[PDB]
Order: C-alpha cells, then structure tokens, then sequence
RNA sequence: GGAGCUGUCAACCGAGCGUGGAUCCGAGGAUUUCCGAAUGGGGAAACCCAGCACGAGUGAUGUCGUGCUACCCGCAUCUGAAUAUAUAGGGUGCGGGAGGGAACGCGGGGAAGUGAAACAUCUCAGUACCCGUAGGAGGAGAAAACAAUUGUGAUUCCGCAAGUAGUGGCGAGCGAACGCGGAACAGGCUAAACCGCACGCAUGGGUAACCGGGUAGGGGUUGUGUGUGCGGGGUUGUGGGAGGAUAUGUCUCAGCGCUACCCGGCUGAGAGGCAGUCAGAAAGUGUCGUGGUUAGCGGAAGUGGCCUGGGAUGGUCUGCCGUAGACGGUGAGAGCCCGGUACGCGAAAACCCGGCACCUGCCUAGUAUCAAUUCCCGAGUAGCAGCGGGCCCGUGGAAUCCGCUGUGAAUCCGCCGGGACCACCCGGUAAGCCUAAAUACUCCUCGAUGACCGAUAGCGGAUUAGUACCGUGAGGGAAUGGU
RNA sequence: GCCAGGCCAGUCCGCCCAGGGUGAGUCGGGACCUAAGGCGAGGCCGACAGGCGUAGUCGAUGGACAACGGGUUGAUAUUC
C-alpha cells in the first residue's frame, strides 16, 4: 500500500495484483514493471 | 388557552357603503368566519365599552381569478355590521372619520 | 422583540398581563394596517412572535419547565 | 344447515363431483351439524347450539 | 456555521433584521382548525346539534374556553329477571381492537379466452382475481425419516440427477424421487403414570387405623376413593419412564412434618455456583465505549511570457503539486481559478449496538446395580369402509399425504412405515408446543454506475401532470424545454 | 380596456383588469314532526366475503309555528 499509492494517479499507469493479470491489460500496456516478489509469486503460481 | 375578545374582530371595512353607515353610527367589521351574532355583540361591548343595539352578519364567497392557466380562489369572509344603541358613545376607528 | 431570557422571570400574572397587552397592540396594529396609517409593517410579525413566545413560556412552565 | 360447528369449528370441505364422462364440478362436504339445547350445570337454563355429531357422540356437551 | 438575509413561479416595490452571530443546516420539545378508522349524536367528507364537569361573562337568559361521553372483546368486581338454585342481562373500573401501506409470505376459494387445426377428459392453471391473516421476512423444522444387508442422521435454499423413470382422449401435453456437490448449521420445553396441597362428591358421617416411615405410645376421627386446579417427578427408541430390593446427601440455621430416637423429607432464610434480556423466563436503573447514525470542517500546487480571440480553460514556451490527473462550474478542452477530490479530523442531544454493574432467575444428591410383578408413554385419535382432493401417478393392482360421513382400537408381547397384500427382516416412535442462519422483496433513505434516452425519445408526467379536458360514475387522460 | 372572443365591424359587451356589492326573532330551510325509503346497537342467518332486520336514528315533495304598508342605494331589502 505504500507503493501503490505512490503511482496511483499517474496518468497512463495501471496497477493490478499478480493473481489478477489478464490479456487486455497486458496488451494495452507498453511496458510491464514487476516488483520482484510479485514476479516470483506469479512464477510460483504456475510452476 | 385563555380567550380574548380581540381574536374575533379582525379589521374594519373601508368602503363607500361603510363610510355611509358611519354617518348613521353603524360600523362594519371583518370577523372570524366561525363566530356568531351574540358572541360578536359581547366582544364589541367588552372591547369598545359601548352599548350595542343589534348585530347583522353576512357571508361572502371569494372571487375566482386566473393567473397563468387555471383558476384560483380568494378567501371567503364574514362581515358584521354593528349598530350602536341610540345614545351611546361613538366608536373611534382611529383613521376612519368618514 | 422581547427575549425569552427576559421573559423567564415574570411569574404567571405578569406573563398573563404581557399576553393581554400584546394582544391589544396586535389589534391596534391590525386596525392601523387596515386604515392605511401603518408605516413599519414589520411590527405585525414581531407582535405575533412575542405572543407565541409568551404561550411557549407558559406551556413549558406548566409542563415540567 | 349451519355448516360450522360451535365447539370445534369444523367447517365444510371443498371438492369435485365427478360424472361418468369425468366432468368435474365444484361441490361441498358439509359437517353433520345438529341442534342442541345444552345446559352448563344440571337443571340450568338451556342454550341453543350448532354442534357436529362427533361432538355429540363424545361427551363434549350435555343436554 | 460564519456575512449576509426577509422561499419559488417572478419580478416590481415597501418596510426591516444581522458579528450582542441573522438567514441557513441537524436533533429534541411546544402548538397543531375541520374532515378522515372518525369514535357524543347526526350528516350531502371537510357541516350541523348536544349532555355532563370545571372555569370565564351578563342585571339574568343568551355566549365562550378546556376535559370526558361510540361499539365490540378480555380481566376484576357489585347485582341475579321470568324463578327457586341460579343464569341471561345490567352497573362500575382497568386494558385491547378497528384503519392505511409498492412488493415479498402463509391458509382458503377459484375462471375464461387459449392449446388440443373441432370439442367435453385434458390444457391454460391452481394462473388472473377474491377472502382471512401476518412479519422483517415468512413458512418448514428435531424422524411414527430415508435407505437396503453397507449406511445416513432436524429444517430451508442453490446446482445436478432429468426433460429421465414415468404419466397422458398414451392425444396436445405434463413430469418426480433415490442419491451426489454446496450455502448455513442448534436444539429445546411439555402431557401421562406416581407423589403433595386447595376446591367437589361419597363414605366412616368415627372404626382413620390415620396423625413423615419405622423404633412405643396417645388425640383415637378424620381417614379412605374419586374428579377439577397449583407444585414435584418425568421426556426416551440400543426403548425410556413410574413404582420395588442393594446406595446416600450444593453447606448452615430456623420452622413444620405428633411425642423421646434412627432415617429422613418439606418450607423459609442465609452462603455459594451458573445464566440472562435469549427458542431454551421478564422487565427496568445506571455507567462506560480508539463503537455507529442523524449537521460539518480542513485540505498541495501558475496574478507566468508570446499568438489568436469578445472572453483562454486553445496553440506554443516555461514553473509546480500529486496518498489529490474523480466529477462539475467559471466568457472555448483547467491537477495548480472555484465547489470539491486523496487523506484526515468532528457530536450538546436523541437513537442504535457492545461492555461492566445493579437487578432478575435457576440450582438445597441422587448416582450406580438388581428385581422384571404392576402402571405410563398425547382418543372420538389411529385403523377400516363410502365419496373426493393432491401426489410422475387422469381410479388404476394404487401405496404415502389431506377433507367430510359412518364405524371405531390398542400403550411396548404396543403401534406405524418400507408402492396392492401376506410372512420374515429393517427403520421409527403419530394423534402437544417453540426454535436462529443460509431464502424472497423495495413504497422508502443515502452512495455509486451505465458500448441506457436526450424533449414525437425517456416515466402518462423535464412545462399547472394524474393537471387541463372527457364521462352520471367506475374510469380515461393530454400538449407545452433552448436569447 | 379593446391584437383573443362575439359567425361582419365595434368606441359596445354575459369578453379582459381592478375595486365594490348580498344586513332577517317573523321570508326559504335547521335547531320541531313524521311518509316511501335508507342506515341499523344487540339479534337471526350465512364456509369467509356477507344477507336481513328489532330497538333506534335519519329522510319533504307533506303537518305545526310570529309582519304589513311606505322610503331609500350604482349595486340589498317582508332583511336597512
Ligand atoms: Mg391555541
Ligand atoms: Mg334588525
Ligand atoms: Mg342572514
Ligand atoms: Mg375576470
Ligand atoms: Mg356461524
Ligand atoms: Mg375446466
Ligand atoms: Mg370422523
Ligand atoms: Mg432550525
Ligand atoms: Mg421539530
Ligand atoms: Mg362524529
Ligand atoms: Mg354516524
Ligand atoms: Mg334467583
Ligand atoms: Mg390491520
Ligand atoms: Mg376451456
Ligand atoms: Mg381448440
Ligand atoms: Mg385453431
Ligand atoms: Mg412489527
Ligand atoms: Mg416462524
Ligand atoms: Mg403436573
Ligand atoms: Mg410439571
Ligand atoms: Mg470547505
Ligand atoms: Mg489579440
Ligand atoms: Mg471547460
Ligand atoms: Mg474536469
Ligand atoms: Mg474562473
Ligand atoms: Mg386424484
Ligand atoms: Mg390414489
Ligand atoms: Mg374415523
Ligand atoms: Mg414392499
Ligand atoms: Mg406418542
Ligand atoms: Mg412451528
Ligand atoms: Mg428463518
Ligand atoms: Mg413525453
Ligand atoms: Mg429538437
Ligand atoms: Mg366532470
Ligand atoms: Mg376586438
Ligand atoms: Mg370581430
Ligand atoms: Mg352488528
Ligand atoms: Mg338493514
Ligand atoms: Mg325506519
Ligand atoms: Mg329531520
Ligand atoms: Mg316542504
Ligand atoms: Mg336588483
Ligand atoms: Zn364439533
């Protein structure tokens, strides 16, 4: 919650949890920035 | 709670007919529309400290008027014409000399 | 007009006389308004409000002040 | 007559009467309501009532 | 809350109020005409006429103000007609009901059009509608259940099972359950036998042989039996209780149970334990909440240059904030001009919820073993028959469930169910009551949203809208936005 | 007053605007009486809804009950 609030109202920036990733948001984004633990959690959830 | 005689009498009636009856020492008032003759007579005697020979009353309906598209009605009124006893002090309306 | 603070000291009979004389003033104001000699027409509302105030004080007195 | 019992409140029932062509029309099943001049204490005043033969057959009320 | 205000169509004025805090917003209280369930009596709703009591007024009638005066039901009391017991009825005093509301629930009554290419069985449909009656939900709910040789274990609702088994002028059609996966879970009181106390009838109207049992007596007459009420006891299906033989007291005190004793038992009090506004008993007084609801307040950052322009929120250079770049307004597309937004504070009082107390209530040994004689386990009930209703089931071989009529049991070696019926086996314990949650709905109040409408659209209704107007009436029912 | 209305026109108007105007012991009604009829305490009947009706109470178009003549206003008069 300390880091989500920081980029919350930046225009063009979209926030979502690793377990809510979806094709529409990925395809609309130009770059996907993962936090390290978020990326590890997403990878672990798929093995 | 307590009743005052001045709640029955509302205003004097100011008109040519009223002014004609002042010369005869007959006074016209607008009274509350649910009073009766005896009540009005008692109230006038108590308020103006004068003898009253008789009281006559009449109801009058309000007029219909249209303003934008539909009629509206004015209030109905009850007038009381009060004639004093032959030899009693005149009532000073304080601004109705006639 | 008259204040409730300055009305809450009159006992019962001064209240009853203030009521009666205020009613008399209202009667006179009504006749003056009818015959066209009243200039400050805001007096009617003031007298009506002080009469209402006197009733309010009396009623609250007789029901658990 | 008087299809309601004054003790147990037993009222009429509703059903169908069925002809040979199996055509069904509404009818009623009335309780067997009979008149009784009942007393409370023995030798007392009699009160008229409308009770069913089941209540009469039991000891519910006495003449 | 903080400088203007005296609502709107809808201005023109007039006259005033306001930092000694107005207008405005919230809460509590006061007043509250007449009609309306309308309820003193009457009545063409919004009107008319009273009676009683207490005050006001008059020389006295006249007059005025404030309370009470409908009917039915329940409870408590006084009276007890014909008429005797008595009852019907009557008087008094306390409580309650009535009427309305958009939907949702439960119980009852119950169409037709239509489909069957006609039509009557059937369908439509237990629908529309009507009647009774609720509650914030309701109903149902604790096995006289399913299952089938293993077993599950109150009810409700959702998904399957399944358009299946079936059922149908076997036509048109209609259509389960077993079981499986889920949401939510919770169980409790009574009747009866038997024991006590009042009221009732007998009987002894004294042989009661009873007065806690006994250890012995006396009063020896009130014992004995039955009914209606109030306490104890008891609540189960591997049957459980009651009553008998082995076994003993939450702790004390007093009283009573006839007298000295054993064993006790009952009542009252105190001492403890537990529970509580609950289905399992009901109210009320306090006090306290980082609790909630009903007003609100603060809240970062551009007077930037030039161009066009009536006007910059546009273009182009620059500066900045951001836990705030939601939305809207302002003279044209505004995070930085305004209301606000993120975020964070805020309650005299009233109401709601929670806690702690007060208070209220319950608990004053029976546990275990044996005996297996006796009593009890919800009656005009179950069952059976007739006629119907409803179940997949349209009467069929028709079980299970419900109604009316007749007939009419048994209390565990009983009774009921397992789809006619019989035998065996299995399951359960009807004819008494209560019970949260999971489910349904929105007249209404707040807060959001829309690949919804944009004035012939969207509500009938952006405009006087259920208005104008039409109809005796029930009813029907418009059009009208933009400097 | 004259732009709508009046089957033409209109200075007029039952049209539009403002103000004024209806005075009762005796007149017509109530506070008096009842008819046909209505409602209807209890009541009887009826599954419910409800039907009918006694006491009673409403209900004139009927019964009972006191005023005539003159004058006056722009508009009331058995009313002043
Ligand atoms: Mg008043
Ligand atoms: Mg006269
Ligand atoms: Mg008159
Ligand atoms: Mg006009
Ligand atoms: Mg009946
Ligand atoms: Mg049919
Ligand atoms: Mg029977
Ligand atoms: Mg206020
Ligand atoms: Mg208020
Ligand atoms: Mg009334
Ligand atoms: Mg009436
Ligand atoms: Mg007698
Ligand atoms: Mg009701
Ligand atoms: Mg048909
Ligand atoms: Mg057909
Ligand atoms: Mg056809
Ligand atoms: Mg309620
Ligand atoms: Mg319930
Ligand atoms: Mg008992
Ligand atoms: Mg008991
Ligand atoms: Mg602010
Ligand atoms: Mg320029
Ligand atoms: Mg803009
Ligand atoms: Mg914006
Ligand atoms: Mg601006
Ligand atoms: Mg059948
Ligand atoms: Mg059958
Ligand atoms: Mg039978
Ligand atoms: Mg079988
Ligand atoms: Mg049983
Ligand atoms: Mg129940
Ligand atoms: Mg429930
Ligand atoms: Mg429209
Ligand atoms: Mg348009
Ligand atoms: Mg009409
Ligand atoms: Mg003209
Ligand atoms: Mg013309
Ligand atoms: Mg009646
Ligand atoms: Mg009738
Ligand atoms: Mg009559
Ligand atoms: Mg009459
Ligand atoms: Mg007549
Ligand atoms: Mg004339
Ligand atoms: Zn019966």
């Amino acid at each position: 919650e300390a880091g989500a609030k920081s980029v919350r109202n930046l225009p063009g920036v979209h926030i979502l949890a690793p377990d809510q990733l979806n094709t529409y948001d990925v395809l609309r984004a130009d770059d996907v920035v993962f936090s390290v633990e978020a990326l590890n959690a997403y990878i672990a959830a798929n093995t | 709670t307590l009743a005052d005689p001045r709640d029955i009498i509302l205003a004097p009636v100011i008109s040519e007919k009223s002014y004609g009856l002042l010369d005869d020492n007959v006074y016209t008032f607008l009274v509350r529309p649910d009073s009766n003759k005896t009540q009005i007579k008692i109230a006038v005697e108590k308020i103006f400290a004068v003898k009253v020979a008789s009281v006559n009353t009449a109801n009058r309906q309000g007029k219909r008027k249209r303003t934008r598209t539909g009629y509206g009605k004015r209030k109905s009124t009850k007038r009381a014409i009060v004639t004093l006893a032959p030899g009693s002090r005149p009532i000073d309306l304080f601004g109705a000399p006639a | 007009g008259v204040s409730p603070g300055e009305l809450r000291e009159l006992t019962d009979e001064e209240l009853a006389e203030r009521l009666r004389e205020s009613k008399e003033e209202l009667f006179n104001l009504r006749f003056q308004m009818a015959t066209g000699q009243l200039n400050n027409n805001r007096r009617l509302r003031t007298v009506r409000q002080e009469i209402a105030r006197i009733y309010t004080v009396l009623r609250e007195r007789e029901l658990g002040l | 007559m008087a299809a309601v019992c004054d003790i147990c409140g037993k009222g009429p029932g509703f059903g169908k009467s069925v002809s040979h062509s199996h055509r069904r029309t509404s009818r009623r099943w009335d309780p067997n309501i009979q008149t009784v001049h009942a007393v409370t204490r023995p030798g007392g005043n009699k009160k008229r009532l409308n009770v069913c033969t089941s209540c009469i057959k039991a000891g519910k009320i006495t003449r």
